[PDB]
């Protein structure tokens, strides 16, 4: 038997919007401001845009099969000296250029591509609050596909083994381009190292076809597993 | 310019903030949505789906399919429990990795009733009665059917219905329980006993399996989104 | 002053932003516009103009006028193709440097139908029928007329009309194709074959040229502005 | 952007400021309140509650229960005071640690009337009359009943009523007194004398105790919140 309870609890914080209403670190892009001839300093870094370099946001997203959302990107930039015996540096400015698929990838930190006449670029000044941009839903499909049970190519009879071979589960449905990051400043006498942490927040989220969450450690961009295949601990059947 | 005064919090990046920001791709002609089946609006929808409980986490069963099967047999009646577990849906190992447990492990607070369904997978010729009991906390966990029958309970006739659902109603001192093992917000005990016994005729399997499922009721809610301990990244 | 709190993104320079800024030349008496002919409102207008395809990119023809001419002759009928190219308007070398390809190479996504016109430049005394085929992707590219005729196609009587237009309708799994060579968004195949053969009387050139043109239809659109690979600056 | 000009005070953190700030836990389903008894809206409510005065802070009584008891006896009449203390509710040691004093020590300014109640705890057979006097400041503190009777005063018949309340009305040159020992805002003197004497019959205790209580009246108010000297933290 039960009594009458005027329930007041709501599910406001468990809406799909609220569940994803957080900035999650999806990448740590390392760049160096240094003399070009050092050959150990990366004067620019190219990171392919994805949520699969980290696990937390990946697991939350992969609770579902399909998603549709706008994205907010927040860039937190940290920098430090690498040695103390080569003087100091002036405040650095960073270029973060979005290179959509097909646009020329920079080959050098100061090549023509950084003119960014058509690529969106964010110039961030060190010490300023973390840079932020928004993008709408840009999928070429009607939703993003977290899982694609297929191939980009179908091998055909009479084709050699090398031909028609494509990775399982790899489709251009998630080809979103890259971010190219450089320090715009010319080098100081001392080497400086910077990290740009990219934080992703889905907004106006819609999701479809829920899935059981990842239970074993992720292994690659796919659903493959190799290690940690025993997540359940030991517990007696009649032990409270 | 307009006189302004920057308050504390200016220039911070709160990962939970909700501010406008410039669009990096203005005038983008977004692909319109289609009516995909199975849209989900709230994570609780997933928590309200019955998922199988790994009830049998013994050394030889854990991390195999056997962990989902609890063996009954046709032995003589006893008052000893068939299975026992605590009502800690986020932290009890049998419940933590259910879909409900997985969802709850992204939240700090939970409240509401739970549904525990049990499916009998023996032969059609098998008969029996079982007792499924929820004991609210604060007393010794039921060691035998004599204690368990004093709490909330249901008598399940496996001959009649292969499936039995027991609702564990929300009863708590606090308006929400924590999603960790916590004495103050402990949720009580769930146990199963033989009411009479499993009976089979000849030429019938004398050992069979039952399966447990747990879900959240429509009164269930969660609060205080948090990161889960169920996924980690090395290096 | 008015209490304000600077959010993330403050002090950044997004090259795609759209903000007001102070005028460096206030009260400038701007020269008014005149009604110049040929105003363009949308880049797609340029993409809808037929431009000549460099169909013949052989070693001896590429980067000459000959690359625009495809030679037909009056030889006996065969089922082998006259010309073949993939429906990748931005990345197929024959189509990439057409006006349509040039425009598409400033955008990541494209969708819509295409128009392929072919102009016969033989003598008035030449007669013939050709087959122009579009095969959607996923199968072996048409090796002969027998396969090509199974796809979308048009029969062109050069004796009747010196020009034939085939519309390649938008057919795609995705709502947009990428402007790069991509297997998942591959657009299919375009081929030309002799339907009967080119026939000429005596005292007539037995070899003539056809020209290809491509344009976008009125349903064509592009998205995600990007820098092109067709121009670079050294040093 | 909108032209703005940051004024002085920008980027400061004033601990007394009242600004908006982003919520770190958006869409949190707050537990609703219940009607708990004894809600307090204003600290003055606590100050209006009578609390016992440690009137007897002698070496042997201070920091014991004895400090709350003032001993009367049945000796012959005298004009010497039973007890004396200054009207400094926040800084006089007898009043500073009363609830009223504790509240006042979080504020710089105080104003309003006070209530001093005295409870006689002798036997029912004891009789007597006492004089309770408030002398506004500026003159010698009353050394005997002859001086004390010239100020505000009340005659208390312990035989009739075990409790007597004297209201010390707000009389001050300043509209507020400081919550420290201050000559300019000194509040005056409170004294108690025997009016006739305590009389007991035989077989009765000849020494008994009275208890003092102080509270704020409904006209009492405080200003200028400040930290108290009554709590400190070491290291
Ligand atoms: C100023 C240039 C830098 C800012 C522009 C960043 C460009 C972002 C465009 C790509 C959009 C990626 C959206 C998220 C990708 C995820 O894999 C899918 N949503 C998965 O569901």
């Amino acid at each position: 038997q039960t009594r009458h309870v005027i329930q007041k609890r709501t599910r406001s914080e468990s809406t799909v919007e609220s569940f994803f209403a957080r900035g999650a670190c999806v990448a740590i892009i390392e760049v160096d401001n240094d003399a070009p001839t050092k050959r150990a300093s990366k004067l620019f870094s190219v990171w392919k845009i994805t949520y699969k370099d980290t696990v937390q946001l990946r697991r939350k997203l992969e609770f579902f099969t399909y998603s549709r959302f706008d994205m907010e990107l927040t860039f937190v930039v940290t920098s430090n000296y690498t040695d103390a015996n080569n003087g100091h540096a002036l405040n650095q400015v960073y270029q973060i250029m979005f290179i959509p698929p097909g646009a020329p990838i920079p080959g050098k930190w100061n090549d023509y591509t950084w003119q960014t006449s058509s690529n969106p670029s964010v110039f961030y000044t060190y010490g300023a609050p973390p840079a932020r941009i928004s993008v709408p839903y840009v999928g070429i499909a009607n939703a993003y596909s977290h899982f694609y049970d297929g191939f980009a190519k179908v091998p055909l009879a009479g084709q050699a083994s090398t031909e028609g071979d494509s990775l399982y589960g790899a489709a251009s449905l998630n080809d979103f381009g890259s971010l190219a990051v450089r320090v715009v400043n010319d080098h100081n006498p001392t080497k400086l190292t910077s990290k740009i942490r990219v934080y992703m927040k889905p907004k106006h989220v819609r999701v479809w076809c829920p899935r059981p969450p990842r239970a074993v450690p992720y292994y690659g961009p796919g659903v493959d597993y190799k290690d940690g295949l025993a997540p359940l601990p030991e517990k007696g059947l009649t032990t409270y | 310019g307009l006189p302004v005064l920057n308050t504390p919090g200016s220039n911070q990046y709160l990962t939970a903030d909700n501010y406008q920001s410039p669009c990096a791709i203005p005038e983008f002609d977004v692909t319109p949505p289609i009516d995909i089946p199975g849209e989900v609006r709230n994570m609780m929808e997933l928590a309200e789906i019955d998922t199988m409980i790994p009830l049998n986490l013994t050394n030889q069963r854990k991390n195999t399919m056997d962990m989902y099967r609890v063996e009954l047999n046709d032995a003589a009646h006893s008052d000893t429990p068939i299975l026992c577990f605590s009502l800690s849906p986020a932290s009890d190992p049998r419940l933590a990795h259910t879909m409900l447990g997985e969802i709850l492990n992204y939240y700090t607070h939970w409240a509401g009733s739970l549904k525990f369904t049990f499916l009998f997978c023996g032969s059609m010729m098998a008969t029996g009665k079982l007792l499924v009991s929820y004991a609210p906390p604060g007393a010794e966990a039921p060691k035998s059917r004599k204690e368990a029958m004093l709490g909330t309970h249901v008598i399940w006739d496996i001959g009649l219905q292969s499936s039995c659902t027991m609702v564990v109603p929300w009863i708590s001192n606090t308006t929400y329980r924590l999603t960790i093992n916590d004495s103050f917000t402990e949720g009580g005990y769930i146990s199963m006993f033989y009411q009479t016994r499993v009976v089979v005729p000849l030429s019938t399997p004398r050992k069979m399996d039952i399966l447990g499922f747990v879900s959240a009721c429509n009164d269930f809610s969660v609060r205080l989104l948090r990161d889960t301990t169920h996924i980690s990244q090395e290096a």
